[PDB]
């Protein structure tokens, strides 16, 4: 069963939480969903925090976990609903060996360095390539209007 | 008379849906009390397909029955 | 396709239409042999009703051929089944292509075999004597096969063939690099450019190191423009077969080992002894008669040693015990063995008819004597096996009446009623499994019969389409055996239906037989059987492959599903890796299916319902859908009533979806001018997109156009018919309609760079009012996509779209096998392999019913008919796992009583730690955590005093219903790893 | 047994490819090699020799593999 491995991974991760992740916890009713706060360390995203939900499919680890950004984040790789296209999560590259810590690290890297090659929103990539400054303005406005209270 | 309803969104229990009226009229109330459109996921009552315009009450829903639904379509 | 043209024109002859001949004829009729000819003038007796499914009790004292002809003809209406009531003569054998002599005397076998080998007619002589089979095939002196292996020709992608004179060619790195060999012919199907190399003679290749592939002389040809698909050509192989009267002395047997070859030689000696005995005394040996067995073994002892290999010294003598056992149980014919051997014989007949696959090299002997009682048990007695006029006389002549009672007391379960399910139902009905007042049967299936199912089905007729599959299968099974009581159930055996199939349901069942079509279903059913400790019989076929396994509790290893394949069954393939980077044609067809689903289905429920319910284009991804739906056809300021049979409504979509977009992305993101990381390194990975010229000579692009037009006419009610020979002139009369609508297709209405939502409220209001106007009309019912209707070319639309897009992206086109690999007319099953696996499962059912048997009695089977591959091996022992003092297998479980008052969580943990000597670090029921050693002391002090049932009720929010015998919850321990898995804890209530 | 031997593994599509294994290597090693070469998950198939399947944990030297011995690869079947 996937739940045993998920609980083991969460228990191991709580001991030494990643620096960009805090208050990572799961409800005892359903231990296959994780709630965590993402703390990017690169402007303009460093003004606030981001809350995301990690959902493990019943046949984990043979199927990749599902990651969705619960909060509203302005990003070329993140759709409005919040789904993200990580290279590791994609079934063409997913392997059962990779635990969730590598997935979270890749997510943080993607947030810091966007995958401009294949965005889920083409217009955002076009704006970023043609005029990075306007993208900076709009991203700062969005992360100020929707950014969750960032802790220390 | 109650119907046990569980949803993958989170904690769920018996909703306002009653067997007296078709679920087509109950779509408005379930969407209002869930915040997520029914178009996202298709209900699977005990391994049986469901449709908006198909009254399910004539297919033998025993008292205190159960309803299931799963994530559908592509994410993107 | 060419093979199926020969089958419909073939003629075969089946002699001795007993149980075996009936099975062969049924398989031939299902496969579609054009014209059979049944030949059996002997009257029906009681001893042949235990294996033949076409003869009833009322057909006694009547010719078997005539009695079976009615049911065989009604089995399939495209087969001209006739009965030959005369005698076999040379002019008769001249007409037929294949003759089969099932259970015919040795004299008749030799006579017909000599006559057929004299006239170049393929000959088969199958025969079943109890629990041992025999097959012999002789396909003439010079028989040439054309498709030696059940495999598609190899395909690869070429990229650079610049080097010339040795014909050096390079191809992409992968398995195809080493797949090709030296002594093989390779043919280039055809690519754009290099007309010299297209449709040329096959050219032998040479494999060189570092990927070099030598083609030969190609410098004098044209210049290499672009790479394409390369296919292989199979080399026909000629096989020579000895005549029967010559092959008797030197049996070239098919086997996988020297021991199996010796076993087959001993079986051959036993069969020859039986034939000689029948020649001498004129009667088959009596059932389990010691004197007849001694006579047969004495005949085998004095049988000519030249019957074996003359040149090889007789290192060891024949097994006296094996020959005696064969003689003892040689007076009956059994349904499972008949099914298996008839499947193999019909496959050989199809090999001879269609000239595909490698024909069986003469003899093949199948041994299934393990189904007899163990050496320490009580073997059947001659008085027990006495015939008493029941339909199971042939089975009693091998097992005895007590075994028949044991069979009929059983109450079994059959999950799934597909092809293997129907064949297993036939085997159960003929064998007599639960055909009494104490037993019964249960068929669990959800699906309904459709046209594409009953093509090669046995129990389903033409008028049963749309009825429940379980109900029709139950009616057919009750028809086969009147005493059988079958209870059809429609609710699937799925985790959502564990209340129906709970402890009260699984208490009655004595075993489970699974004929499922997915790995997830098999895994769930095996989990349920392991939970309830029920015998499980599982079979699975693919093409000519087949497996048949039995998983007895605490005897054989539990089912281990291929979790990778089970996960891949439901594959949410990301669109993020298919929009721009199609690796293979599979990606192209996946994208085509996705766009078809997006355009033809999701639009119906969002055009009116979504707008009328809530939201708008601002807070939803509506504008893209509206942009792709509104101007593609044309507004015309009036209600759309134009017929789809026009160039504009199809060629415009073709150019917009396959030329305009790719040109726009090329001019926006040039492959060599991508601004990535400042200096690009590998921009444009392995693919440079480029639209092709509008070549009207290619009819492939017109197929997609006509498919789209017909699909729209069908979905919107627009008029349209088969105007293939009438509307072509009109279609070609407008070659350039694109410039007439330059402005609408250029960029929205007025845009240069689109700024940041330059359309504004003025265009948004126009879009909203256009949506409101279009929302008035006939309702569009959300009808589900039907892939069964091949006449309207649904799958053809997707295939054409995939082919054109892959040609656009320089990807090899989709082949027939690639098309059938997906839900677009998925590969159907073959009757022969289905019957074979069902027969092996029936052979296993004999041992399961027989009661307590060791692991060595049971056998797992795996067969490949296209290359005469078959293995029966005893299964592995349970995998014992160890952890300190506790040692367990995959069947073991922990049972802890809750007591008259329910113990608290701390009491349960203390009981576990004392009784089993393990410390619980994590204890969770399902996916709800109940206790963790890493919890803060306050949380542990909060959770421990509560009762386990109360804790579950508090967490999951649902109290257990009455009848919850056990709560099953898993646990972990301190100091272990993630590799170990402790047995589930059955918390008894 | 210092000299490694070369054996043949039969693909399900009738193709045989030469491998290079040691008798000390367990069947897991050969299974991983053939899984990587054929692009099939090592849990989706099992490989047999002389009619009897090969266990993952035993060394290849137990099964008596000779040089140029064909080891068949059997898939796990889904349809039914
Ligand atoms: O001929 P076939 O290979 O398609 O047979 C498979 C049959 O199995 C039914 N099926 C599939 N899965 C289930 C479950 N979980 N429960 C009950 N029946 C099931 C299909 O109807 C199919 O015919």
């Amino acid at each position: 069963m996937a739940s045993m491995r998920v609980v083991k991974e969460l228990e191991d991760l709580q001991k030494k939480p990643p620096p960009y992740l805090r208050n990572l916890s799961s409800d005892d009713a359903n231990v296959l969903v994780w709630h965590a706060l993402l703390l990017p360390d690169q402007p303009p995203y460093h003004l606030k925090a981001f809350n995301l939900r990690i959902s493990f499919p019943p046949e984990y680890p043979f199927k990749p976990p599902m990651i969705k950004f619960t909060t509203k984040i302005y990003h070329p790789n993140v759709d409005e609903n919040g789904q993200i296209c990580l290279p590791i999560i994609s079934s063409e590259n997913w392997k059962p060996s990779t635990k969730t810590s590598q997935v979270l690290e890749a997510l943080n890297v993607l947030v810091n360095r966007p995958n401009i090659r294949e965005p889920k929103r083409m217009d955002l990539a076009d704006l970023l390539t043609q005029n990075p400054e306007l993208f900076r303005k709009n991203a700062e406005e969005f992360t100020l209007r929707f950014g969750v209270d960032r802790p220390s | 008379l109650s119907i046990l309803v569980r949803n993958n969104k989170g904690r769920s229990s018996t909703y306002e849906v009653r067997l007296t009226q078709t679920v087509a009229h109950l779509k408005q109330q379930v969407s209002g009390l869930e915040g997520v459109q029914d178009d996202l996921f298709w209900l699977t009552f005990e391994g049986k397909p469901l449709e908006d315009q198909l009254p399910l009450g004539e297919y033998g829903l025993k008292p205190l029955s159960t309803v299931f639904m799963n994530l559908r379509l592509r994410g993107g | 396709s060419p093979a199926m043209q020969r089958i419909q024109g073939a003629r075969v002859l089946v002699s001795g239409l007993q149980g075996l001949g009936a099975e062969v004829a049924k398989n031939l009729v299902l496969m579609g042999v054009g014209s059979l000819t049944l030949h059996d003038p002997h009257p029906t007796c009681w001893s042949d009703l235990a294996a033949q499914f076409l003869l009833s009790e009322q057909d006694l004292e009547r010719s078997r051929a005539e009695a079976s002809q009615e049911l065989l003809a009604q089995l399939n209406r495209a087969v001209q089944v006739v009965v030959h009531t005369g005698d076999i003569t040379e002019d008769l054998l001249l007409d037929f292509q294949v003759v089969v002599l099932t259970a015919a005397k040795l004299e008749e076998q030799l006579k017909v075999g000599t006559l057929c080998h004299k006239h170049g007619v393929c000959f088969l002589a199958a025969d079943t004597r109890g629990l041992v089979g025999q097959l012999f095939c002789d396909f003439g002196e010079d028989f040439t096969v054309q498709d030696p292996t059940e495999a598609e020709p190899l395909t690869a992608a070429i990229q650079h063939i610049s080097q010339g004179s040795p014909g050096i060619l390079t191809l992409r790195k992968g398995a195809n690099t080493h797949y090709f060999r030296d002594g093989d012919l390779v043919t280039f199907s055809g690519i754009e450019g290099m007309v010299e190399l297209n449709d040329c003679d096959p050219r032998s290749i040479h494999v060189r190191e570092d990927g070099s592939l030598e083609i030969g002389d190609t410098t004098t040809f044209s210049r290499y423009l672009r790479g394409g698909a390369i296919t292989e050509v199979k080399r026909p192989k000629t096989v020579r077969h000895k005549s029967l009267d010559t092959a008797l002395l030197q049996p070239h047997v098919v086997a996988q080992s020297s021991q199996e070859v010796h076993h087959a030689h001993c079986l051959h000696q036993a069969f020859c002894a039986l034939h000689k005995f029948q020649h001498l005394h004129g009667r088959p040996p009596q059932p389990w008669d010691p004197v007849d067995a001694e006579t047969v073994v004495g005949l085998a002892r004095d049988l000519e040693p030249l019957k074996r290999t003359e040149e090889e010294p007789l290192e060891e003598p024949l097994d006296e015990a094996l020959v005696r056992t064969v003689a003892l149980s040689s007076a009956g014919v059994l349904s499972p063995m008949v099914a298996m051997l008839g499947a193999v014989a019909a496959q050989e007949v199809l090999k001879a008819i269609s000239r595909k696959f490698m024909p069986l090299d003469q003899w093949l002997y199948f041994d299934a004597l393990d189904c007899l009682p163990e050496d320490g048990e009580l073997l059947p007695s001659p008085e027990d096996c006495a015939l008493r006029g029941s339909r199971y006389d042939g089975q009693i002549a091998v097992f005895g009446a007590g075994f028949q009672e044991k069979l009929r007391r059983q109450h079994y379960l059959l999950v799934g009623a597909g092809a293997i399910g129907c064949e297993l139902l036939k085997v159960f009905a003929l064998v007599g499994l639960g055909a009494g007042n104490s037993g019964g049967l249960t068929v669990v299936d959800m699906d309904h019969i459709e046209r594409s199912n009953l093509s090669r089905q046995f129990l389903f007729r033409s008028q049963d389409v749309g009825r429940p599959k379980a109900e029709v299968a139950a009616a057919a099974a009750r028809g086969l055996n009147p005493d059988l009581q079958v209870i059809p159930l429609t609710y699937p055996l799925d985790p959502t239906t564990e209340h129906i199939y709970g402890d009260n349901f699984f208490s009655r069942v004595d075993g489970v037989a699974a004929a499922l079509d997915s790995f997830q279903a098999r895994r769930y059913v095996a989990a349920r059987c392991t939970h309830y400790l029920k015998p499980l019989l599982e079979a699975g076929t693919s093409g000519t492959w087949g497996s048949a396994t039995v998983f007895m509790p605490h005897v054989t290893e539990a089912y281990r599903a291929p979790a990778s394949a089970a996960a891949s069954e439901d594959a949410p393939y990301p669109v993020c890796t298919v929009r721009y980077f199609p690796s293979t044609a599979e990606h192209t067809l996946q994208w085509a299916r996705h766009e078809f689903e997006e355009l033809f289905r999701l639009s119906a429920e969002t055009i009116n319902h979504h707008q009328q319910a809530h939201t708008s284009l601002a807070d939803m991804d509506e504008p893209q859908t509206l942009t792709l739906l509104k101007p593609v056809l044309g507004v015309l300021r009036v209600r759309p009533q134009n017929w789809q049979d026009c160039v504009a409504w199809a060629l415009g979509h073709w150019k917009l979806c396959f030329h305009y977009g790719i040109k726009q992305l090329l001019r926006h993101f040039p492959p060599n001018k991508v601004l990535e990381d400042g200096t690009p390194f590998w921009s444009g990975p392995k693919q440079c997109p480029q639209p092709l010229e509008f070549d009207t000579n290619q009819d492939t692009h017109l197929l997609y156009v006509l498919a789209a037009a017909n699909l729209y006419a069908q979905m919107h009610g627009l008029p349209g018919s088969q105007d293939w020979t009438a509307l072509r002139e009109l279609l070609k009369l407008l070659p350039q309609p694109d410039p007439q609508q330059m402005a609408p297709i250029f960029a929205s209405n007025l845009e240069l760079a689109s700024a940041s939502a330059e359309f504004g409220p003025e265009q948004q209001k126009e879009l909203n009012k256009a949506l409101e106007v279009w929302s008035v009309g006939p309702p569009l019912k959300p009808l589900m996509f039907e892939k069964d209707d091949d006449s309207n070319f649904h799958v053809d639309f997707v295939v054409a779209a995939a082919s054109l897009r892959c040609q656009n992206y320089g990807i090899p086109p989709v082949n027939r096998a690639q098309s059938k690999r997906i839900v677009g007319q998925i590969i159907p099953a073959i009757a022969t392999t289905t019957a074979a696996v069902a027969g092996l499962l029936g052979l296993e059912l004999y041992k399961v019913v027989s009661g307590p048997r060791p692991r060595s009695a049971f056998r797992h089977s795996y067969l490949h008919l296209a290359e005469n591959y078959l293995i029966r091996y005893m299964p592995f022992a349970p995998a014992i796992q160890t952890f300190h003092h506790l040692k367990w297998t995959s069947w073991d479980r922990l049972k802890v009583p809750a007591g008259q008052p329910e113990r608290t969580l701390e009491s349960l943990l203390a009981h576990l730690q004392e009784q089993h000597g393990l410390r619980v670090r994590i204890l969770l029921h399902g996916s709800a955590l109940l206790y963790a050693a890493g919890w803060s002391p306050e949380k542990q002090a909060q959770h421990l005093p509560l009762r386990v049932t109360e804790l579950v009720q508090q967490l999951t929010g649902q109290a257990p219903a009455p009848g919850q015998r056990v709560l099953v919850l898993e646990l972990s321990c301190e100091g272990d790893d993630e590799d170990t898995a402790f047995p589930p804890l059955h918390y008894e209530l």
